[PDB]
């Protein structure tokens, strides 16, 4: 479960990210194509080309969920419902997954924000993502 | 795939008793209810709505005989795994677009249907073996993965 | 989360289990002990010889927490929490273990109920130790 | 490994631009402010109470760069890792009873500290190579386990 410390931890690391959340996001999504390939399963509809638009675009979409979340932290769960059910029931991609785009947003921030990126903030950042995971799985079954 | 020789008896030995056709469709069925998600690749095989619609729906059945008919084929050839399924492995991969973690969940659904049919006969040790081969045998279909 | 099905098909099938709870644990601990090496790391202390009598007295005690959770299947966190206590802080088992436990005893339920261990009574049983499993890691950090 | 020339090349590369006291302290602190239950293996080393506690911990700093310093001379032995690693497998399995899992986290977090520290320079291709190299050394200290 998120602290107090844990959620002032995101909603700072986040606050920073500001308009870069996207190029960030698409940043990510770049860094988990190369770095673990079968993840690239559930995009072959998509160009995963080095600065492709397709990538950018899902970039954002990422991003702005992410937001949207740290934005909810305290009630993440309904404020991503909708999210949880695609995935869930639409897009059905494996729970494993999911801790390889975060470990890739963890790497991104750390590359971006070096003086924002503490031990206690990197502790709490892992966290968040992981419970944003937890909920995205929870309806798989 | 450390298969000591006792390893590879154990496995031979238990694989003659098997029903291959029987255990494929019980093996891919269970994945399809324990793991809904993985239904995501059979939406054209009908109707998969419920445990009894999986079980008994005749593609499944299919399907799954054919996935253990290829699996057996494999265990002729526990020295080259990753020979035996390269041109499978590109499939996957490059047609079907599965991601590799499906091959584990099968394997550990597949032990579990081997434990229903044998009881006491799938001992520790056997199990031991078996985990070695479907891990063996994931690793081999991710092979051609890139 | 666990439906009324998945708390009707647990109850059932745990209920066949019985006196045998003891034993399956046992069998469960060697199943894994012999499947997944890695998880001997945690039993230093332990003589893993097959017979071990301290294998049975261990098997013995995940069997009644096992039956205590069955017993308070609405309120797991609490009926767990002096165990998720113990394990957070003091045994710090990885989190990847439980996933190798948890398979190990579906297949020694497998292995003894034959006609219980249907498709859907394996799915409850697979939700079932999965929540469990979240229980008991959910205290660490 | 399974490294190309080119992965191999930029790996070296920015190894090269490394401070292993520095990074050695900061990953082993970090591994053990991230996933809390690593702490299990160094009561012995005191107050890790705290981020503060743990970073500021010499005995971390001193392990830190003992445990860096193996790594970085397996980056030298890039194509036998498991023979450069044979007897430190058997150490952390036979004397330490470290679980291979806590390799893996590490090596997570090593790759969280280089993209720390080179900013830009830690490129998606760059970390992909990383990936290989951390993966590989997590395995080869496995690999004696039994
Ligand atoms: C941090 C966790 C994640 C978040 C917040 C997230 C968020 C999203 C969002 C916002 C969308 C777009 C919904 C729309 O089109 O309206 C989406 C779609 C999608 N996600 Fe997730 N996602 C996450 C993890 C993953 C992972 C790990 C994968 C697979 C490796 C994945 C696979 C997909 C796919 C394939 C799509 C649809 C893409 C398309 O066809 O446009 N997601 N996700
Ligand atoms: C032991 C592991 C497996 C083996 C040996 C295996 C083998 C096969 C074979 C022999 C085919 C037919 C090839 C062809 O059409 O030319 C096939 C097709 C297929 N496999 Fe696999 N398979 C395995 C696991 C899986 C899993 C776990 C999934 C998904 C959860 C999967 C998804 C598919 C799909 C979707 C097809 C094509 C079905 C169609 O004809 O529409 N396979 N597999
Ligand atoms: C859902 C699965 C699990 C359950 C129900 C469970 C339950 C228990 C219980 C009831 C005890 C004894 C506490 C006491 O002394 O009263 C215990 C101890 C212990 N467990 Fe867990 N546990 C689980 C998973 C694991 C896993 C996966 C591991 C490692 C592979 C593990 C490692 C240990 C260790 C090392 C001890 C201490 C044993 C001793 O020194 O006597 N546990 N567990
Ligand atoms: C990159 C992976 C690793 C490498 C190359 C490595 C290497 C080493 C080396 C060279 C030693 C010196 C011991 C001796 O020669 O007597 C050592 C000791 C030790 N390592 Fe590892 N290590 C790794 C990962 C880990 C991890 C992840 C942990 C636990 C979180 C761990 C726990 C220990 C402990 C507890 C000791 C004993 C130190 C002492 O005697 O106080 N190691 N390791």
């Amino acid at each position: 479960v998120l602290s107090p410390a844990d959620k002032t931890n995101v909603k700072a690391a986040w606050g920073k990210v500001g308009a870069h959340a996207g190029e960030y996001g698409a940043e990510a999504l770049e860094r988990m194509f190369l770095s673990f390939p079968t993840t690239k399963t559930y995009f072959p509809h998509f160009d995963l080309s080095h600065g492709s638009a397709q990538v950018k675009g899902h970039g954002k979409k990422v991003a702005d969920a992410l937001t949207n979340a740290v934005a909810h932290v305290d009630d993440m769960p309904n404020a991503l419902s909708a999210l949880s059910d695609l995935h869930a029931h639409k897009l059905r991609v494996d729970p494993v997954n999911f801790k390889l785009l975060s470990h890739c947003l963890l790497v991104t921030l750390a590359a971006h924000l070096p003086a924002e990126f503490t031990p206690a903030v990197h502790a709490s950042l892992d966290k968040f993502l992981a419970s944003v995971s937890t909920v995205l799985t929870s309806k798989y079954r | 795939m450390h298969l000591t020789p006792e390893e590879k008896s154990a496995v031979t030995a238990l694989w003659g008793k098997v029903n291959v056709d029987e255990v494929g469709g019980e093996a891919l069925g269970r994945l399809l209810v324990v793991y809904p998600w993985t239904q995501r690749f059979f939406e054209s095989f009908g109707d998969l709505s419920t445990p009894d619609a999986v079980m008994g729906n005749p593609k499944v059945k299919a399907h799954g005989k054919k996935v253990l008919g290829a699996f057996s084929d494999g265990l002729a050839h526990l020295d080259n795994l990753k020979g035996t399924f390269a041109t499978l492995s590109e499939l996957h991969c490059d047609k079907l677009h599965v991601d590799p973690e499906n091959f584990r969940l099968l394997g550990n659904v597949l032990v579990c249907v081997l434990a229903h049919h044998f009881g006491k006969e799938f001992t520790p040790p056997v199990q031991a073996a078996y985990q070695k081969v479907v891990a063996g045998v994931a690793n081999a279909l991710a092979h051609k993965g890139h």
